[PDB]
């Protein structure tokens, strides 16, 4: 996340630069990876406010877990 | 193949405790009982006159 564009608040509500922005660095992630584990992304829907948080998905040692 | 997939992993985990437990297995030395009860003391002694 440190080399990463940052995120702003306003940029919560597009559904379009999030994707991007979660898009690349899943592909980051996945270039330089050297221990065998896969991800994947997903993004969120919220009905309150029309959010749009970002989830990143990971399988290590064959155990899936979401953040 | 074997890091392509996760059951091929548990297979090997698996086969290597079998082979564990046939190597090293051994018996039961300590028995477990259900609460043994008391004695009142005059059970013990013979009723008679």
């Amino acid at each position: 996340l440190i080399y990463q564009p940052t995120l702003t608040e306003a940029d919560l509500s597009d559904e379009q630069t999030v994707t991007r922005w979660v898009n690349a660095l899943v592909s980051e992630l996945n270039d330089k990876e050297q221990h065998g584990s896969q991800w994947k992304f997903d993004v969120h829907t919220n009905a309150e406010q029309n959010l749009f948080e970002p989830i990143v998905r990971v399988r290590t040692h064959g155990v899936d877990t979401d953040y | 193949r074997i890091l392509g997939s996760a059951d091929r992993l548990m297979e090997v985990i698996r086969e290597e405790l079998e082979l564990v437990r046939e190597q090293f297995g051994d018996k039961r030395r300590t028995e477990i009982t259900a609460n043994s009860a008391d004695i009142n003391l005059e059970d013990l002694i013979t009723q008679e006159d």
